């Protein structure tokens, strides 16, 4: 009868209707983000939408830091963005405890989208409404981005975009990565890293921003931290003087 | 197909969940209740609505205490915010049990809203109908966030929910703005009866009663209580001298 | 792990699955029985639609639970030998906890009440099978016969019938039977089981199976030869009177 | 609280068939065209890495992945249920035979033990069938080479040379003139690059076919040296490099 | 809604005609037009933009207070007594909406011609709450 | 008549009401009258008991968890067993692990919690029973009126059942007399006798018609039926 | 203690001043008459500003370092930064129930920029208390004499790895369990560094 | 709730059959066709798998007949995936009475546990029934030669000739005008041979898509020799029956 | 079909609203409660004179002191009595006295609600509730004789004179004004006897009908067919009088 599209059940089409549809949840804050990858260090830079005045700027973050070494950038709905970086932590916590040393980026974001398949199997769980970007810096790889999705699909990416303009962010970086034929940033110094992050994020939405609008989350060789916003004016103020 | 309200995890072809949005909307018709993020603490209200002139007076009461410094202050389905309340109590009971330490408000809103999340994600549970208020001091400080039943928190510095939620968040705008340097307790409890005031405009039909309690440094250091004698009485014929 | 209710009151009060296996019984294949002064005859019908099903290992449609008591089923043949189990291991507990051989009507109520329990347990579909226990009591010579309902009713009965056109064989016992005086030898019996079957077999003598019972842990199967054998006379006394 | 949905979520339904097993072969007959086929001396198995966006990495995605050192393991449906059927099996195949037996599985076995995962999933209640095809090659000292073909609804069936996906009927009615008697595995992977080759619809190079053979055992992979018992793993995996080589040899 | 099957693209005529009435090129700025719908949860998302029907009024359940004053509003033709407690009415009837309270007063009222009285009474009026209530069944006061 | 969105308990209306809830309280509506009311030092209770006909009995529409605490019946019959049954074991548990007698409020928040985990987990029915918990301890004389929605508050007197809310206005007229009256038993009982009488439509009072309980610091939980209550009659 | 498990034992002091807080060690590992391994490490990091040392059965010690370890990392991944009482608290939690099976001794100190550094010592019981300094283990019982006396409060960095030489000298002399090289970890606004001794020259004096 | 999306599989119809089952006695006839004689000499178990092509497997494939017991062999016609459960349960079933007894297990054991297992789930557990009858072939010192069958019901009964699968009323009634008391095994297999000639829905008979499994007692007196032929031996029965 | 414990917007449950009515399907049982004992009596209804009288037995005592009747689906009750009994015994047991009346019935009836999927803080079971209402009868040494009604709906009353199943409305009615606090047994066991001839189906007669009743010294007894048989006689004489 008409109770497929309600669970996870297989369509006429072969196709899982309930999971395309929580793909349409992760687009409710309207938050666009992108991560690129340095030469040794990665940063990842997300729109900072903060809607009253009431709203402490300091709380309210889609940036969450999942270990000493691991940072992870969510978009979607907030709470169950926090529900994943909570099982996320524990997660961390129960490799680090168990195996002894310090988990890849990889090896976590298989684990979670392994969940969210789990998730999407069982009929009595709904899939994660949320879309996750794993990034850190791996010594025994290098520096990483890695983004899984509510069905469970997870692929290293050069550079990662999302939101609502995801797709037009994501030529603005193809033609440079076509034009450069490097599979990442030149650029040894963190510092310059933002900045270009910063620039091809403005040329793509054709925004201004200012020190509340976006939030920078910077991982570099054993180091992940949020950038406060007296960071982000400095970064906007260099850019601004050098073109 | 029709029937995407009927259960709870299924998604709506627009991606938004609906079971959540009818208990958003089972919220708003409840008795309005404000909290003010002074500078030391924070300073929690009640508009418990007197019905029918058995009930007695000063006796109920709707700002619950947790431990000693986080304070719950609920409206719409009242007893489902107190079962909301009760697991939070154990939830700090434990942390206390088994850190020693009293749990900072930030992690007693990461618990609160995963257990409020809990029940969104399953066909066999009904979402919570109860936006709570809850703030507190901890040794960083003071935090006032409110929950929703979708399991969205955040960290205001001032908020209201209730039928005269609309009404109450513009004078929390009012006084934000006239005192941006920040505000003291003494005055936030008298700005905190005002704003009730001012919102029960739209409930004076039916007969007010006010009750507020307010968690600080500078006085309580650290302890939740009422307010009783003459400072509530002050309050009260202060924000009725401006009527 | 299966929670739901499968068995819920209907409007009218009746209980939809029960009054469904009561139908499902009703297709069953017809199986009679009667008692005399000391001897009880089960005798049953089996399936001429298909043929080359042997004899000796063919599941035998009455079943020994013990040496001195017997029963016989109809309708779903899948769901009875279940029963059957349970009261077979039921009755080896009562021998073990009480040193007693089982009596007729403490199966009975046991094979009702396991019915019962499954018109009463979440997740379960009642049994569509309707059994028919005859044997003797220990130091006993009466004959006893008990019918069982899907619907966990048992009762005692001189003669009764279960399964597709029982209406017929019960109308034919209500004349051709005395409740009152039954009849005194195993031939008779034999002879009476045998005339109420080809009220509906409408010949078969090959596929009618008939068990009869005796005190003193005796129980026989008559076999085809003498089936046939009684089948020869009733038909002589049919037409030329 | 638990699981509510503990009735069976696959029904027979009125025709004879069933709903969930019909459903996960139409979802399985779309998607990537992968394929394998036997030869005389090894079993290769090759699969195009369809690169979704042209910033992602197709190296991070392991479109075949390695079951045991001998058998690997090829999938044409849906990546995440593709990945926990491997991790699954890749557990029960150790639990069943490295604990109580002491070495790996042969192909024969396997397959059938990971095949009882799905044939369970159709059957418990509250999950769906996984929505996958696996393509399982593998040797052993007794049986030999063998290629198995994993159905979602959890039969199995031993094929000669075999493709699954959108190219599936094409490279199925191709295959059979391809194939004969005796092979090589040269002239094995060749045949798989070519048929192959009209697949694809992206861009064709090394880096969009994952390509792994199954052949003798090599003993520079095997990690260390000194056991004349092990000769090495015979499952191997061509990168971008090694099959850009045989590329240009059509 | 799209589809290709079959739709009713009839009226979706009528609703873009009267789209472009509202707004667009021709406004005149000076026809006000009401709209008194039931099911919001329906409209197409255009109508209930703005330049189109501004002012969104919530139409509530009445209040305590309202109740009451419904009933006195509504029993003004009718020959009422003089000791009808009017707010013990208002608090019988719990969420009653409106038109469900004049159905009250017309089965009040026809409660008392029945039973013949000249003039209804407080009773009548209890017997009229129950009889439009979810009472509608009544009778059978078997294990309460 | 039901609707779509009746099926089972964990269900929202759109306009944001769970309809079991509300059929629980219709339920406890129609029940039959058992008004009460305390004073400073005293609580009491009474109750209209039901006959299915002449040669029948009466309910007990008043039940007693301790010395000191006292329930009172307006709806389902059976589900008031379990309801005093939880209240009798949270009293025992306070008796013999803190001593210290349960305190009115704790009861009814104890019971509020038990009534929510119907409603708020699938296969839970809301359970349709109104108590009127009285009461005494170390603060003062108490009495509360639980709901099958959760909702606990305390009042000086209320009437749940059947055109009983109609009987709550006597009491609102006399809310100022009977609070300032203590040590006056007797005089407070005949009160609340008054107050059922307004919810009487049919028969009047008799012998057997009318439970009457109270209790207090000199008068302990009491429960009074047959001749021991037509003094008050 | 059970029959010829692997048990610590030796001596752990350390002592808080001014700058921080500094925890002394020795290197020594006696198991029953024989010493295994002269050159281990009796200090565990279950946080970059919280440190802890062990003391007891070997196997005992390091499970329970490693549970603090993933409850401390949970509680500064999820709530917080931790600090000292928490660091104790977790000890003496999972320490209490299972003290038929575990029996170990366990000191911890940690550096904060609140309350600067504290020490907190978990003895066989499971207790918690704080102090100044304190010691644990069997070469640890001779000290009481020399540490009590010569202890001094708000001393200087210098000064109190001067004392901590001169106090872990009698433990290492005066108890054979005791020995190897001496090692120390100091904690202070700066950062943590490790200090390592040599047998020949605290020897000397 | 849970409730909308069950099925409620373990259903009584309003005129009393149940519904899955009755689905999957249709689903059985959709699956490949199986015989199974019933010879004085022996018993032989012949089937035709179903979707055969050039690239199928032979030299090393059985997945019609499988074997429980070194005296007992089983023929599975229908889901083959729902069959190999089955099929590890009888086999775990017949070695636990070798545990318990010491003596090989008779073949009506091991169909009760298989019909019990089969009609468990048809009864409780709102779960699907399984959509497989089996055909059992056996010997022993109680009754000889033994030869049942299965349903997804779980009731079996004694066969001198079955054939449960495609056209399985086609086959029954040619094998019944054939089929006498007093065949060796070889007339039986020439017999099934000729049916499964006849009831086949392609042209000709190749060797490929037939499976045969025969039980046979020569010199060796107690234990019968079991013996799946393989495709070497299968082409030559072929000539000697005709078809060739 | 919806819901199972689910309430109606009457307010009254479903599945009890439907066993209530349930009943009326059933036989009839009558009793009656006098100070010198109470009378049960049933509706054997053979539905062939092929039945045995002595095979039905719609009369159980749960106690030599405490006996009950049945009505409606009769297999349901079997639960109910084989719990009644065990409570009644463990009773006996645990406080070596007889187990009151009205303390039993309330045992029992508390099973009438036990209907519920999934039930969670304690493991309890049960699909519908029980469709079989009980007449349970017996004598205690504080109130004496005692005529219950266990309900279905999990509530109970004490009861003078009842007629429940088909003749529960005819029946019923006509024993409000033939009852009364001076009857005696044996005007009681006559118009008992009366009541059923008036709502028999057929002749009344030892094998249509059995009768029982409890005292305080002999206890629970089962009347046998001889004096069933001489008590429809003096039913006969009575009747036609004049």
């Amino acid at each position: 009868a008409g109770y497929d599209r309600h669970i996870t059940i297989f369509s006429p089409e072969g196709r899982l209707y309930q999971v395309e549809y929580a793909f349409k949840a992760t687009n409710q804050t309207n938050i666009n983000s992108l991560a690129v990858r340095g030469k040794d260090c990665t940063v990842v830079i997300s729109q900072k939408k903060v809607p009253d005045k009431l709203l402490d700027p300091t709380t309210v973050s889609y940036i969450f830091c999942i270990s000493r070494t691991i940072g992870m950038v969510v978009n979607g709905p907030i709470p169950d963005a926090r529900n994943a970086a909570l099982r996320a932590k524990a997660e961390a916590a129960e490799f680090r405890y168990k195996y002894g040393y310090d988990m890849p980026c990889d090896v976590l974001a298989k684990r979670m989208a392994n969940l969210s398949q789990i998730y999407t199997q069982r009929a009595y769980m709904r899939p994660l409404g949320v879309i996750l970007t794993f990034v850190s810096v791996d010594e025994e790889l290098g520096p990483s981005i890695y983004k899984t999705d509510p069905a469970g699909y997870y692929v290293g990416y050069k550079a990662t975009a999302t939101g609502p303009k995801q797709q037009e962010i994501t030529t603005n970086l193809e033609n440079h990565f076509k034009k450069s034929k490097i599979d990442h940033i030149n650029e040894e110094s963190w510092e310059k890293v933002v900045e270009f992050a910063i620039t091809h994020m403005i040329d793509a939405l054709g925004t201004e921003f200012s020190k509340n609008d976006l939030e920078v989350g910077v991982a570099t060789k054993d180091k992940f931290f949020t950038l406060s916003a007296e960071n982000i004016e400095e970064r906007l103020v260099a850019i601004a003087e050098q073109d | 197909g029709t029937g995407y309200d009927l259960s709870n995890s299924v998604f709506s072809p627009d991606g938004r969940n609906f079971q959540v949005e009818y208990a958003v909307k089972a919220v708003e018709n409840g008795t309005t209740s404000i909290g003010i993020k002074c500078n030391d603490g924070v300073v929690f209200a009640v508009e418990k609505l007197i019905t029918s002139k058995l009930l007695v007076p000063q006796k109920n009461v709707k700002i619950q205490v947790v431990d000693r410094h986080i304070g719950c202050v609920y409206s719409g389905l009242i007893p489902d915010g107190r079962h909301l309340v009760n697991r939070g109590r154990e939830e700090a009971a434990s942390f206390k049990k088994l850190y020693k330490t009293p749990i900072p408000i930030p992690a007693f809103a990461d618990r609160l809203g995963q257990y409020v999340q809990a029940h969104t994600l399953y066909n066999s549970v009904r979402p919570f109908g109860v936006s709570t208020i809850f703030g507190g001091v901890d040794k960083n400080g003071a935090h006032l966030y409110m929950l929703e039943p979708s399991g969205s928190y955040w960290g205001y510095k001032g908020a209201a929910t209730g039928k005269g939620r609309q009404s109450a968040k513009a004078e929390l705008e009012k006084l934000v703005d006239h005192h941006p340097e920040g505000l003291s307790a003494r005055e936030a409890v008298k700005q905190a009866a005002k704003i009730i005031y001012l919102a029960h405009e739209d409930n004076k039909e039916k007969d007010f009663e006010l009750e507020i309690s307010w968690c600080s440094l500078s006085e309580t250091n650290g302890l939740h209580k009422f307010v009783k004698g003459d400072l509530l009485q002050e309050a009260i014929d202060f924000a009725q001298k401006e009527i | 792990g299966y929670d739901r209710a499968l068995s819920i009151f209907s409007p009218d009060g009746h209980i939809f699955q029960v009054e469904y296996a009561l139908e499902a019984v009703k297709r069953g294949t017809c199986a009679v029985g009667v008692k005399g002064k000391n001897c009880v005859v089960l005798g049953c019908e089996r399936r001429s639609t298909l043929k080359l099903q042997d004899t000796r290992i063919t599941p035998s449609k009455v079943s020994k639970i013990d040496s001195h008591v017997v029963l016989s089923f109809s309708g779903l043949n899948a769901d009875s030998r279940i029963l059957i189990e349970k009261a077979r291991v039921e009755a080896q507990s009562h021998r073990l906890t009480l040193e007693d051989p089982v009596t007729v009507e403490y199966l009975t109520r046991y094979v009702a009440g396991v019915q019962q329990r499954y018109t009463q347990s979440g997740g379960v579909r009642p049994f569509g099978v309707s059994t028919l226990i005859a044997g003797f009591d220990p130091r006993d010579d009466e004959p006893k016969l008990y019918q069982t309902e899907p619907s966990g009713i048992y009762s005692s009965w001189s003669a009764q019938t279960i399964g597709r056109n029982s209406k017929t064989v019960r109308e034919f016992l209500e004349k051709n039977y005395d409740r009152k005086e039954p009849p005194a030898t195993v031939e008779e019996c034999v002879k009476l089981t045998v005339r109420s079957l080809l009220e509906v077999v409408q010949t078969g003598a090959k596929n009618i199976e008939i068990t009869v019972v005796k005190p003193d842990s005796d129980i026989v199967a008559l076999s085809s030869e003498e089936i046939n054998q009684y089948v020869t006379q009733i038909e002589q006394e049919k037409q030329e009177q | 609280m638990t699981d509510r949905y503990s009735f069976s979520l696959t029904t027979f339904s009125p025709s004879g068939k069933l709903g969930q097993i019909d459903y996960a072969l139409t979802a399985v007959k779309q998607g990537v065209t992968s394929l394998g086929i036997k030869a005389t001396n090894g079993v290769v198995i090759a699969t195009e890495k369809k690169s979704s966006s042209p910033l992602a990495m197709s190296e991070t995605l392991s479109k075949v992945s390695l079951l045991t050192p001998d058998i690997g393991a090829v999938y044409s449906g849906m990546g995440p249920d593709y990945r926990v059927l491997v991790d699954k099996s890749r557990k029960v195949a150790h639990t069943s035979y490295k604990r109580i037996y002491g070495e790996y599985p042969p192909t024969k076995l396997l397959v059938s033990e990971v095949a009882k995962i799905m044939q369970e999933a159709t059957q418990s209640g509250g999950v769906r069938p996984f929505g996958v095809s696996l393509l399982i090659a593998g040797h052993d000292e007794f049986n030999g080479f063998s290629l198995y073909q994993v159905d979602p609804s959890g039969s199995y069936f031993p094929w000669k040379a075999t493709a699954i996906g959108k190219g599936s009927v094409a490279a199925k009615t191709f295959l059979e003139k391809r194939w004969n008697d005796e092979l090589e595995l040269e002239d094995a992977i060749h045949i798989a690059l070519l048929t192959l080759k009209e697949s694809v619809e992206g861009e064709f190079n090394g880096d969009t076919i994952e390509l792994a053979i199954i052949g003798d055992e090599n003993p520079d992979l095997l990690g260390y040296t000194g056991i004349p018992t092990d000769k090495g793993p015979r499952f191997r995996k061509l990168t971008s490099q090694e099959i850009n080589d045989r590329l240009e040899a059509l | 809604f799209d589809s290709e099957k079959s739709g009713d693209r009839e009226v979706q005529r009528t609703m873009l005609e009267l789209l472009n009435q509202l707004d667009g090129f021709s406004s005149d700025d000076r026809v006000k037009v009401l709209a008194a719908t039931n099911r919001v949860d329906v409209l197409d998302p255009a109508l209930l933009r703005s330049g189109r029907l501004d002012r969104k009024i919530e139409f509530p359940l009445p209040s305590e207070d309202s109740r009451a004053q419904i009933l006195q509003i509504h029993s003004r033709k009718m020959t009422t007594d003089d000791d009808i407690n009017w707010q013990e009415l208002a608090r019988s009837t719990d969420e009653f909406n409106g038109a469900q309270l004049k159905a009250v007063t017309v089965e009040a009222g026809m409660i008392a011609l029945r039973n013949g009285q000249s003039s209804v009474k407080h009773e009548d009026f209890v017997e009229g709450i129950s009889e439009v209530q979810a009472r509608k069944s009544k009778s059978v006061s078997f294990y309460a | 008549f039901r609707n779509n969105y009746d099926g089972d308990t964990v269900t929202f209306s759109p306009t944001g009401r769970l309809f079991q809830v509300e059929y629980a309280l219709e339920a406890i509506k129609q029940g039959s009258v058992t008004v009460g009311l305390r004073s400073n030092t005293h609580a009491v209770l009474v109750a209209l008991k039901r006959n299915a006909d002449e040669l029948s009995s009466y309910q007990k529409k008043i039940i007693k968890c301790d010395e000191h605490m006292g329930l009172s019946l307006a709806g389902l019959a059976p589900d008031a067993r379990v309801l005093s049954n939880y209240l009798r074991q949270q009293c025992n548990y306070s008796s013999l692990v803190f001593n210290r007698k349960l305190a009115v409020e704790r009861a009814g928040h104890l019971l509020c919690d038990k009534a929510q985990k119907n409603t708020q987990s699938y296969g839970g029915r809301p359970y349709g029973v109104g108590l009127l918990i009285i009461g005494y301890d170390k603060s003062g004389a108490h009495l509360l009126e639980f709901q099958p929605s959760g909702n606990v508050t305390e009042l000086y007197g209320t009437a749940i059942g059947a055109r009983s809310q109609g009987a709550k206005t006597y009491l609102e007229r006399t809310l100022d007399t009977f609070i300032k009256i203590d040590g006056n038993p007797d005089e407070l009982i005949k009160a609340g006798v008054e107050a059922i009488s307004q919810s009487l439509r049919d028969e009047s009072l008799t012998v057997d018609n009318l439970s009457i309980a109270i209790v207090g610091k000199d008068t302990p939980f009491t429960i009074y039926d047959g001749e021991a209550v037509a003094k008050y009659i | 203690l059970k029959k010829g498990e692997v048990s610590l034992g030796t001596s752990i002091m350390a002592v808080t001043f001014k700058d921080g807080v500094i925890l002394g060690a020795d290197s020594r590992t006696t198991t029953g008459a024989y010493i295994a391994n002269r050159v281990t490490d009796k200090l565990t990091r279950v946080h970059d500003k919280i440190w802890c040392c062990r003391s007891g059965s070997a196997a005992d010690t390091q499970a329970i370092a490693d549970i603090v370890q993933y409850h401390l990392e949970l509680y500064t991944s999820q709530y917080g930064t931790p600090s000292t009482e928490t660091a104790a608290s977790v000890f003496k939690e999972l320490c209490y129930e299972n003290k038929d099976n575990l029996t170990a001794g366990i000191i911890v100190a940690g550096y904060d920029d609140k309350n600067k550094g504290e020490v907190y010592t978990i003895p066989l019981g499971g207790s918690v208390h704080k102090l100044p300094y304190a010691i644990a283990g069997s070469g640890s019982t001779f000290i009481y004499g020399y540490c009590d006396k010569n202890f001094r409060e708000n001393m200087s960095k210098e000064e109190t790895v001067d004392f901590i030489k001169h106090s872990l000298s009698q433990a290492i002399k005066w108890d054979g369990s005791s020995g190897g090289v001496i090692r120390m970890v100091v904690l202070t606004a700066a950062g943590v560094e490790r200090l390592i001794f040599y047998p020949d020259e605290y020897e000397q004096l | 709730g849970s409730r909308r999306y069950d099925s409620r599989t373990t259903i009584f119809s309003p005129e009393g059959r149940l519904y899955q089952v009755e689905y999957a006695l249709e689903s059985i006839s959709h699956a490949g066709t199986a015989i199974g004689i019933m010879a004085s000499d022996g018993i032989v178990l012949a089937a035709e798998r179903k979707v055969t092509s050039t690239l199928l497997e032979q030299d090393t494939s059985t997945e019609k007949l499988y074997k429980l017991n070194d005296k007992i062999a089983v023929a599975v016609a229908g889901l083959t995936a729902d069959a190999e459960i089955l099929i590890n349960t009888a086999r775990i079933h017949a070695q636990n009475y070798l545990k318990t007894y010491n003596e090989d297990i008779p073949v009506e054991i091991l169909v009760r546990r298989l019909s019990d297992i089969k009609q468990g789930y048809t009864q409780h557990g709102g779960l699907r029934p399984f959509g497989v009858s089996f055909i059992y072939a056996g010997y022993d010192d109680r009754y000889g030669y033994q030869l049942y069958t299965s349903n997804p019901s779980g009731n079996y009964t004694g066969w001198k000739a079955i054939s449960v699968g495609a056209n399985t009323s086609a086959a029954q009634t040619l094998l019944q005008m054939d089929y006498k008391d007093d065949m060796k095994v070889d007339d039986a297999i020439e017999l099934a041979l000729k049916t499964l000639s006849k009831t086949t829905d392609s042209s000709a008979l190749t060797y490929d898509r037939l499976e045969f499994a025969t039980i046979r007692k020569g010199a060796n007196d107690g234990e019968v020799y079991q013996k799946i032929f393989k495709p070497q031996e299968i082409k030559d029965i072929l000539v000697k029956t005709g078809i060739t | 079909d919806r819901g199972v414990s689910t309430f109606s917007p009457e307010g009254r449950l479903f599945q009890v609203e439907y066993s209530l009515e349930a009943i009326k399907l059933g036989s009839t049982a009558i009793g009656i409660a006098t100070k010198e004992g109470v009378v049960l009596g049933v509706e054997k209804r053979a539905t062939s004179p092929l039945l045995e009288s002595d095979s039905i037995e719609k009369i159980v005592e749960i106690d030599r002191h405490i006996g009950c009747a049945m009505s409606g689906l009769t297999a349901d009750a079997r639960s109910m009595i084989e719990h009644a009994r065990t409570a009644a015994v463990t009773h006996n047991l645990y406080y070596d006295e007889d187990i009151n009346v009205e303390s039993l019935t309330q045992s029992v009836c508390d099973l009438a609600l036990r209907f519920g999927e999934g039930a969670s803080g304690e493991e309890r079971l049960m699909s519908r509730p029980f469709g079989v209402a009980l007449l349970i009868a017996g004598h205690d040494a504080d109130d004496g004789y005692q005529l219950f009604h266990a309900e279905p709906s999990g509530t109970f009353y004490r009861y003078n004179a009842k007629a429940i199943g088909s003749g529960s409305e005819g029946a019923q009615a006509e024993l409000l004004n033939e009852w009364h606090s001076s009857l005696t047994l044996k005007e009681a066991e006559l118009l008992v006897l009366k009541i059923l001839k008036q709502v028999m189906e057929e002749k009344l007669d030892e094998n249509n009908a059995q009768l029982s009743c409890i005292t305080k010294q002999d206890g629970f007894k089962i009347y046998d067919n001889e004096k069933t048989a001489e008590l429809i006689k003096e039913l006969k004489e009575k009747e036609a009088a004049e």
